[PDB]
């Protein structure tokens, strides 16, 4: 969001969304793929964010 | 059976011995069977084989002991009892048990009491040991062991013994304290010229619950008042008696004419009708005070056109205006004012006034300095009496007693207390160890605090 | 209400026994299932437990149980008989020991939980050893049956192996520690009972088949329970028990009749609820409605198993049977507790249990109220009766017939019967109860035996409270405000009295340390100091253990001493003892108290000394039961005896305060032999007096032990570990960080769990439980307790080391710093003075 | 996305509760997060070299860690205020879900180790003598011998009990999509290596 | 080693003007002192309000200086006394130097070793043999029991040296401080003058203190000897004093340098008015400013603000101070890439 | 390049305060 | 800042026992949440796989 909107521009709090938010990605990725799949943009677990 | 033939009284020290300090053995930290060495002064486990009391005895050498619960001394590396007359004097230290005579002749007594140590002392007058900034409460229970009738009632202990308390009641521990220290007070045979109140400063930490605590300075009124009203609701059965010696002591009746004020910003006839409608009306309501309190007039706020920077003098008559018809006071409560006028009905044997300083502005708390010029011989309290109760009231001269005098600021201040003796009519001001004759001719020059005045 | 007041008149109703076990085995979840069977508006919540019969904010928080509390409840018999039974809820943690112990005293008989997965494990084992020193009668209740069935999943033939298994080791432990064989175990017997204390599953053998009975009616459930547990087997075609089994794969009685109608109840209402559950639940009777069927599985579970196992009257009936009654069983308890024995007239009064006796009561707990300001005494009434507000004698731990001055007189407030959090008043307490007791704290230090006055002037006192483990581990607490620092001391008196095997000591420095078993022990009571007692803010020191004193060889040269008369002179030589010898005397194996030709036999026979040395042996260590020896070796042709006897004493006393505080490290000198070469008496009693004499005797004491290459003993942990295998490797490097040497690793059997036995120093032993906690991630779980002192490595008299600050030094040096840091703390010197 | 856990001894510091302490005492578990202090107390942070805390006095062997003083906070740490008790050691749960459906429900496992039974004692009981005395009504037999002693769904039931929340209630109420964080559990368990 | 650095608290305002008279009159001519005397006594005027100063003496008369020192030379008379004052500053006829001795059993004779007045702050340094502190300490404690250990908790250490550095608040060195600040307090006079304990260090070099930890003209300074606890006598570190003996020629102390909070609290407060009373000022008389200021820190602190890291940052920080107020002045918006030519 | 002044502590500590001084 | 420092890390142990953390093998049939079941099962020590094939008859 950060990147496509930058809606924090606006209101700095909102950051805190963001880096949670990335934080769920590292969380979810280094989950995701795991094992035979090697990493790229082929998740879909969006229900964090 | 070798008793009375002890080679080891010579070893005895009575400089070292301190008896104020709780009876705790100083290793186990226990309460029973405090034994105190008399050599060292230092309280132990007790009397027995393989006891701190018997460590001590085969470590240091130290052959004689004092058993504090029993007043009975022993000897643990023989372990063996002693019955001598040369000790009693250590027992009546430890113990001092007043008769009927010598406590009715504490009025009378005009003797300087002489110390172990060479300083011949007055009995009541002595010197309090300040501990952490407290001595508000030092200075309170100077001014109230001098009370004849309280002197009477606590000096023997069971005067107030013998009476029902509640199981799960720490109140008389305070009270049954209060009189130990004030026998220790009076007691003409101390080792030393002063008196340790430091025990008792634990039990008012104790049983206040964390209030006027051993490192706060707290007011000497509110300390006052606790402490009395606490006196009289230990004091009796399971349930309070009606007239206990607090009661029959401090305690007065004083009349209220409460009238209820209408709003200022009101129309007159509006106020009128108000008046009228019988809520605005005077109220008589009857009352026990345990002392009074003078409200010191306001502080002139500006220098004299004459003579700039004069400290204000009141006389105590125009603080004295109060409790009568005549005069009014309009309390200037948050939600609406009220005329509230006093009236004495009946005065306490002993009175207690409290001169109200350390009032609480709109930003902080000031001390009024205003000094209050009274006639030290004697004042006239009858003609602030109503004449339904005059009939009944045949002696109101009072002559003053104790006078509290605080020096300093608020934030950081000193509690000095002037006392007067009875056997010699001296004034006497003691502040902490220190403790100086001064003429009751200045006694007025300085700003009093608590006056405790007697009826005779 | 009334019948429960009322029936402690009859002494035969009424049953003292105490809930021990080890750790977290169901012992609270037993007395809330009670506790809901007698209270109808008691009842736990779906999903967390009851928590009833825990009072205590560290209780409910920590989840271990720390204060044994009193529970009074009616409970009827199998029969129907409505008897009146007292229980001790015990902490089952091992640090907190003395809490049973407490308990354990005046109780009469003692019911063990072992859980059914976990096994034995190391408190079942030191409970019943320590029960037997008590000689309580012993029942064993083997406690979370269902996780035989809902977590292994465990054929009924496995877990009856299992539960056979389980039953013969603890009957084999007792036998291994108990010398009568009545005290046999099994369920048949009505020893053993099952139970799961979650679902409310309480039953024995006479209790199922009892159900059996009231199920189909004419049974005689006590023959049929005595046929119902071995290799006995169920013959349908006769219907007929037989040793053998009438077929090839037939199963036995206890799985036949016991174990499977419980699988299948179990597996019924955790697989088939929606789809066979009705139909097995009117097989049997129960008859559970529609908004009842809609509860999970858990409380569906344990609203089931209560309609139909219905009360709790298997341990019911196994309390009756098999603990005694007061009014029988306080022949031994006075047998073995008091002091002055049964033999005097107190002793026979009190063996009876008379009611109209002379009172007698025995206090060994102390309970804390919400103020914490006046504790609340708790113990056994054992003979007379007890009346509110009504003067007492209270006795103390050193009174004897002759020092009157350990008694004082105090009148008794309102007194109660605690029924865990709530308690009954009640105007008077007859003989054989558990009571509360007011107005009586003050007096009252740890043991107390409470009499009445002006009457029964020889009253002694019961035996004071002996421990299973000794207290090593040592924290220095200091007040943050020194200003404050009296409301800290009064607050440590509070613990004193609250904890029964805590030790508050003030050093020579003024260093307050207290002595605690353990890590959890230590917190809990700092907890209470901070939070409870004092109210302020407080300061503890690093932990540390304490250590003793001991020698390794002879003494060069024969260590003389000499009284300020320069008269008496006293020479004597150091000697280590011998192996398990200091055990025997710690574990009371041998007593002062043994006349001399026992005590001789004793020593020459088993350990091989001369028989004149055994009769030349004067006294034991710092205590009665000192590991230490004090020998007479005077010639008899160059000294006088009938002379040295009159001395003997003092320098009895002497050799006692000696080893009590030892010159090296301060205290605790163990494992000593010393023998007095030479005694020079003056011919005066002047002259030999016990003030000159004791000093000298410390003298010559510290000079022969000090002669001898002295060394420092440390306590070594018994530490066992039950843990998965995986994690058995990594416990393996955590033990030997900390340098400790492992010992055993048993797989549990019927458990997929490793257990591993070690021993690890105590000083080294701090931390370790959530070292290894975390280490494994929670897998490993650990209890230490106190197992031996052992030499530590170095020499503390090898002045050529240099103590690094800060930093863990090598196992030579170990020694040297664990004395001179010790040294530092007691604010005594640096360096040991041999001349003084 | 269920962790498969059976029992919260893995949370043992690593829990509400020890967050809350590491919060309080201003330190933090390795793998816990790290807070500002709660007070500040920069000039009580380091006291003075008093002759309580007297380093040379103090026996070093192992040094105090942080989960040290989280786990006993009212033992190792000084002041302990506004601080909460973490939940000592539950039982462990030792549950071995089955693996293969063609199994029966209850079944010796070997991950459990073998009983073995012993009889080096022979083992005796008071029993009387074998079929003698005692026989019981024909009408008179075990509660359950019509019913199965598993179905197939007794394995499943079983598996169920030792289940996250949301998987171990045969009823309950509806959550909104938002109020259900799939990966909360996720990071509230410690990072994996690597 | 026992130092004492103190200061008497009152001496401006508590100075009587007839003791003044009577001796001034003592060393000057008797209308000189009497004029001096009477200079003291005028009105203090400001605004509307005026008063009459006739208790405290005036700082800003040209001549007070001399008054102060004259009365600081009478303290030290209580102080010293007499006999050990006629010891230090030596024969009339050869005085010693600032500090020395003629001879080592003069040196060693009393307690007082080394003393130094300043203009209010006295510093002085003592030496003790056991016996003479055991001594002091029971005639202390003999007054004034504590049983509780109390005297720790109102005792003021240097808090800006780590704990190893700082002092160790033994409860013998806690107590002896205490008697030797007592023992000099019991010599002057409550009236004449004040020394008040929290507004005081007492330091103490010992067996379980290894640095003697001392304070004037604005430098905390630390002395460690190098026989006990220095493993290494390094010298790239520039805020260390390497004390030689005079005799042995040797590094037999190491001396680490500090810059004082009260001067780091003044620098920065300096630096604050500067900045804040520059809304109508020219960029010029800015840095001027800031500049004189700086050179007068670095100059009087040098080998002290190595370190003082707490120094370095409020340098940098000041300085981006003033550059942030010259750029504000330039525009009304920060530059990103502005230079520092 | 920022134009801030940066702090030197931890920085240059191979120069004395002598050096670049005749 | 987007991202994260690595200063922020609070998992730095000087104790080889917590850098090394002993995983669980969940007794040989639990997985972790998220990771694919193949890559743990090659993954685990196979400890308790081993001792099945032992006590397997």
């Amino acid at each position: 969001v950060g990147q496509l909107t930058g809606m924090y521009r606006y209101k700095y709090k909102l950051m805190r969304q963001i880096r949670m938010c990335k934080d769920l990605k590292h969380l979810i990725y280094y989950r995701f793929n795991t094992g035979p799949v090697g990493k790229g943009p082929g998740c879909g677990f969006w229900a964090a964010g | 059976r070798r008793s009375r033939h002890c080679p080891y009284l010579d070893t005895i020290n009575r400089s070292v011995l301190d008896f104020d300090f709780e009876k705790l053995c100083s290793i186990s930290l226990s309460h029973i069977n405090a034994y105190a060495c008399l050599v060292c002064g230092k309280y132990f486990q007790g009397r027995g084989l393989k006891s701190h009391a018997y460590i001590h005895s085969v470590q240091f050498s130290h052959h004689v002991f004092l058993n504090l619960h029993t007043l009975k001394f022993y000897c643990l590396p023989d372990n063996y009892e002693i019955i001598d007359s040369s000790l009693e004097d250590i027992t009546y230290v430890l113990k001092p048990t007043f008769t009927k005579q010598q406590i009715a002749n504490l009025d009378k007594q005009a003797k300087l009491s002489r110390a172990y140590d060479g300083t011949t002392y007055l009995p009541g007058i002595v010197g309090l040991n300040n501990i952490k900034a407290n001595d508000y409460a030092n200075a309170v229970l100077q001014a109230l062991s001098n009370v004849p009738p309280l002197r009477n009632y606590f000096l023997e202990e069971d005067n107030y013994k013998n009476i029902k308390r509640p199981p799960g009641d720490i109140m008389f521990l305070l009270v049954q304290r209060f009189g130990e220290l004030m026998r220790k007070l009076w007691n003409p045979r101390n080792f030393k010229a002063h008196v340790s109140p430091h025990e008792m400063l634990q039990a008012v930490v104790l049983c206040s619950k964390k209030t006027f605590q051993i490192t706060k300075q707290g007011d000497g009124v509110d300390f006052l008042s606790w402490f009395l009203n606490a006196l009289h609701s230990a004091l009796g059965g399971t349930k309070k008696k009606k007239k206990t010696i607090v009661t029959d002591v401090f305690q007065g009746s004083m009349r209220i004419f409460t009238k209820k004020l209408p709003h200022p910003d009101l129309p007159a006839e509006e106020k009128e009708q108000l008046l009228h409608n019988d809520e605005y009306q005077e109220t008589m309501v009857e009352s026990t005070f345990m002392y009074l309190t003078l409200d010191l007039p306001t502080a002139p706020l500006y220098k004299d056109e004459k003579e700039q920077l004069i400290i204000p003098q009141v006389p105590l008559f125009n603080i004295l205006a109060k409790f009568n018809g005549i005069t009014e006071k309009e309390y200037k409560t948050y939600k609406e004012n009220f005329l509230k006028r006093f009236q004495l009905t009946k005065l306490p044997p002993y009175l207690i006034f409290c001169i109200k300083r350390f009032t609480k502005n709109n930003f902080f708390v000031e001390k009024n300095p205003t000094i209050v010029n009274f006639p030290i011989t004697n004042v006239d309290l009858r003609e602030y009496l109503s004449e339904e109760v005059q009939a009944v009231h045949k002696n109101t001269t009072y002559d003053l007693i104790a006078n509290i005098v605080h020096d300093g600021k608020p934030s950081e201040g000193s509690y000095r207390i002037h006392v007067l003796h009875h056997g010699t009519g001296k004034w006497y001001e003691l502040q902490d160890l220190q403790v100086t004759d001064i003429l009751p001719q200045m006694i007025t020059l300085s700003e009093a605090y608590i006056q405790i005045w007697k009826r005779r | 209400m009334d019948f429960l007041a009322d029936l402690m008149d009859n002494s035969e109703l009424i049953r003292n026994v105490t809930l021990c076990g080890h750790l977290h085995h169901g012992k609270t979840c037993f007395v809330d299932c009670l506790i809901e069977q007698t209270h109808p508006e008691i009842r736990k919540r779906y999903d967390q437990d009851l928590c009833y019969t825990d009072i205590l904010f560290t209780e409910q928080e920590r989840g271990v149980g720390i204060k044994s509390t009193p529970v009074t409840v009616v409970l009827p018999d199998t029969k129907g008989k409505s008897y009146l039974f007292n229980i001790m809820d015990t902490p089952g943690h091992v640090n907190f020991s003395d809490e049973v112990t407490a308990g354990l005293r005046i109780s009469d008989g003692v019911v063990l939980f072992i859980d059914a997965a976990e096994g034995v494990m190391l408190n079942t084992e030191r409970l019943i050893k320590h029960a037997v020193q008590e000689r309580l009668a012993v029942t064993v209740c083997i406690n979370k049956i269902d996780r035989l069935i809902l977590e292994l999943k465990l054929p009924p033939t496995d877990a009856y192996y299992k539960l056979r298994h389980i039953v013969d080791e603890v009957n084999g432990l007792i036998s291994m520690y108990s010398t009568d064989e009545n005290l046999i175990l099994s369920p048949l017997l009505g020893n053993v009972c099952f139970s799961s204390s979650q679902y409310s599953i309480c039953f024995t053998l006479g209790s199922f088949a009892k159900i059996y009975a009231d199920t189909f009616g004419d049974i005689n459930y006590q023959e049929f329970a005595k046929r119902l547990w071995g290799d006995i087997y169920f013959n349908p075609k006769t219907r007929k028990f037989t040793k053998k089994a009438p077929t090839s794969s037939s199963q036995r009685s206890f799985v036949e009749f016991i174990l499977e109608p419980l699988y299948k109840i179990l597996a019924q209402v955790v697989g088939d609820v929606d789809t066979s559950l009705p139909r097995t639940l009117d097989e049997l009777g129960i008859h559970l409605t529609k908004e009842e069927l809609k509860l999970n599985i858990r409380p569906l579970l344990r609203l089931v198993c209560k309609k139909f196992f219905g009360e709790f009257t298997g341990f019911v009936d196994m309390c009756v049977q098999h603990i005694p009654s007061p009014k029988v069983g306080a022949k031994p308890k006075i047998e073995h507790t008091y002091t002055g024995g049964v033999d005097s007239d107190l002793g026979e009064a009190m063996s009876d249990c008379d009611p109209d006796g002379p009172l007698m009561c025995h206090t060994t707990k102390m309970y804390s109220t919400d103020d914490g300001v006046q504790f609340h005494a708790f113990g056994r009434v054992l003979s007379g009766t007890i009346h509110a507000g009504q003067p007492v004698k209270v006795l103390g731990e050193n009174y004897t017939l002759e020092d009157e001055e350990d008694s004082q007189i105090c009148t008794v407030g309102r007194l109660w019967i605690s029924v865990a959090r709530y308690h009954i008043e009640v105007n008077r307490v007859p003989a054989g109860n558990w009571v509360l007791i007011e107005g009586v704290d003050q007096p009252i230090v740890k043991t107390a035996t409470i009499t009445e006055p002006r009457g029964n002037e020889e009253a002694q006192i019961f035996r004071p409270l002996k421990f299973n483990t000794t207290s090593v581990i040592k924290i220095a607490v200091e007040p943050v405000n020194p200003s404050e620092l009296p409301k800290m001391l009064d607050g440590l008196r509070k613990v004193n009295k609250s904890y029964p095997s805590l030790t508050t000591k003030v050093e020579e420095s003024g260093e307050h340390v207290i002595l605690g078993t353990g890590e959890l022990y230590l917190d809990c009571v700092m907890h209470d100091l901070r939070k409870m007692y004092s109210e302020i803010d407080i300061k503890v020191a690093d932990p540390v253990v304490t250590f003793c004193e001991t020698v390794v060889e002879t003494s060069s040269l024969k260590c003389f001493a000499e009284t300020p008369n320069k008269k008496n002179k006293i020479t004597m030589i150091a000697e280590p003892l011998e192996k398990g010898l200091a055990e025997d005397i710690e574990n009371e194996v041998v007593q002062i108290t043994w006349n001399r030709k026992k005590l001789g036999e004793f020593f020459q026979t088993k350990y091989d000394w001369d028989l004149l040395a055994a009769r030349s042996i004067w006294a034991f260590g710092p205590d009665a039961t000192g590991p230490n020896i004090l020998v007479d070796d005077t010639l008899p042709s160059e000294v006088d005896k009938a002379l040295l006897g009159s001395v003997k004493d003092s320098i009895v006393q002497g050799f006692q305060w000696g080893t009590r505080e030892g010159p090296l490290c301060d205290e605790l000198i163990r494992n000593v032999k010393f023998k007095i070469l030479d005694a020079v008496v003056a011919q005066e009693p002047l002259h030999r007096g016990g003030g000159q004499i004791i000093p000298t005797a410390r003298r010559v004491v510290y000079s022969a032990f000090l002669m001898a290459t002295p060394r420092l003993m440390e306590p070594y942990y018994f530490v066992e570990v039950q843990a998965p295998a995986d994690c058995v490797s990594a416990v393996y490097t955590v033990l030997a960080r900390r340098r400790g040497h492992v010992t055993q690793d048993a797989p549990i059997p019927g458990s997929p769990l490793y257990t591993i036995k070690a021993f690890i120093p105590a000083i080294d032993s701090f931390g370790f439980e959530t070292d290894l906690r975390t280490h494994t991630q929670g897998q490993a779980f650990s209890l230490s307790v106190f197992h031996h002192w052992q030499i530590v490595p170095g020499d503390p008299l090898d002045k050529s080391i240099v103590i690094r600050p800060l930093e863990p030094q090598p196992a030579p040096h170990l020694a040297r710093e664990f004395m001179i840091k010790t040294r530092r703390r007691k604010g005594l010197s640096e360096d040991v003075s041999i001349s003084k | 996305l269920l962790t498969d856990l059976v029992d919260d001894n893995y949370f043992y510091l690593f829990d509400l509760k020890a967050f809350f302490t590491s919060k309080a005492l201003n330190m933090a578990i390795p793998g816990g997060p790290k807070f500002e202090p709660l007070v500040r107390d920069i000039n009580l942070q380091d006291e003075d070299w008093n002759e309580f805390n007297d380093i040379n006095k103090i026996i070093i062997r192992q040094p105090i860690r942080t989960e040290y003083k989280i786990a006993f906070p009212y033992l190792y740490n000084n002041l302990p205020h506004h601080v909460h008790l973490t939940w000592y050691h539950t039982p462990n749960v030792v549950f071995i879900k089955t693996e293969d459906p063609d199994l029966p429900a209850f079944y010796f496992d070997p991950l459990i180790n073998p009983i073995s039974h012993r009889h080096s004692v022979k083992s005796q009981e008071p029993l009387p003598d074998d079929d003698e005395e005692f026989e019981l009504p024909e009408f008179v037999e075990p509660f359950l011998k019509d019913t199965p002693l598993y179905t197939d769904n007794t394995a499943n039931g079983i598996a169920l009990l030792w289940a996250p929340r949301p998987f171990n209630l045969r009823s309950g109420r509806t959550r909104r999509a938002l109020d259900i964080p799939l990966v909360k559990n996720w990071y509230r368990e410690h990072c994996p290596a690597g | 080693n026992v130092m004492l650095e103190s200061r008497f608290e009152k001496m401006y305002e508590k100075i009587d003007l007839t003791l003044l008279n009577r001796l001034l009159r003592l060393i000057v001519d008797h209308n000189i002192a009497d004029y001096m005397t009477a200079k003291n006594n005028v009105v203090i005027n400001y605004k509307d309000m005026n008063h009459t100063n006739s208790y405290g003496i005036i700082r800003g008369l040209q001549f007070a200086s001399f008054i102060v020192q004259y009365y600081g030379l009478v303290m030290d008379l209580l102080v010293l006394g007499l006999h050990r004052a006629s010891e230090m500053a030596g024969p009339p006829q050869m005085p010693n130097d600032f500090l020395s001795f003629q001879d080592i059993a003069t040196e060693a004779a009393h307690p007082i070793r080394l003393f130094c007045r300043y203009i209010d702050r006295i510093h002085i340094f003592f030496r003790f043999t056991a016996d003479e502190a055991r001594d002091l300490i029971q005639r202390y404690l003999t007054e004034h029991p504590d049983p509780n250990n109390e005297n720790i908790v109102g005792y003021n250490n240097k808090k800006c040296w780590p704990r190893d550095a700082r002092m160790r608040l033994m409860k013998h060195d806690v107590n002896l401080g205490r008697a030797v600040f007592w023992d000099i307090k019991n010599r002057l006079p409550r009236s004449v003058t004040t020394v008040q304990w929290e507004n005081s260090f007492v330091s103490v070099y010992s067996k379980d203190n290894p640095n003697l930890l001392f304070n004037m003209c604005g430098f905390e300074c630390r002395i460690l000897p190098k026989c006990r606890t220095s493993y290494e006598e390094f010298t790239h570190k520039d805020g260390v004093w390497n004390l030689q003996n005079e005799v042995t020629k040797e590094r037999t102390a190491q001396c680490f340098l500090r810059v004082d909070d009260e001067s780091m609290q003044r620098f920065h407060n300096r630096v604050r008015q500067i900045l804040m009373a520059s809304g109508s000022t020219t960029f010029t008389k800015i840095v001027n400013k800031w500049n004189t200021a700086l050179i007068g820190l670095m100059t009087y602190f040098r080998e002290a603000v190595v370190n003082t890291q707490e120094l370095l940052d409020l340098l940098v920080k000041c300085e981006n101070k003033i550059q942030t107020r010259i750029k504000i002045g330039l525009n009304s918006k920060m530059p990103s890439r502005f230079p520092p030519v | 390049p920022t134009g801030e002044v940066l702090s030197l502590v931890g920085k240059l500590e191979g120069t004395r305060m002598g050096d670049k001084a005749q | 800042v987007f991202e994260w420092d690595a200063s922020e890390d609070t998992s730095i142990d000087y104790n080889p026992l917590y850098k090394e953390r002993h995983q669980v093998q969940l007794l040989g049939r639990g997985f972790i949440a998220g990771i694919d079941l193949k890559q743990q099962k090659r993954e685990q020590s196979r400890f308790y796989g081993d001792l099945m094939e032992k006590r397997r008859t």
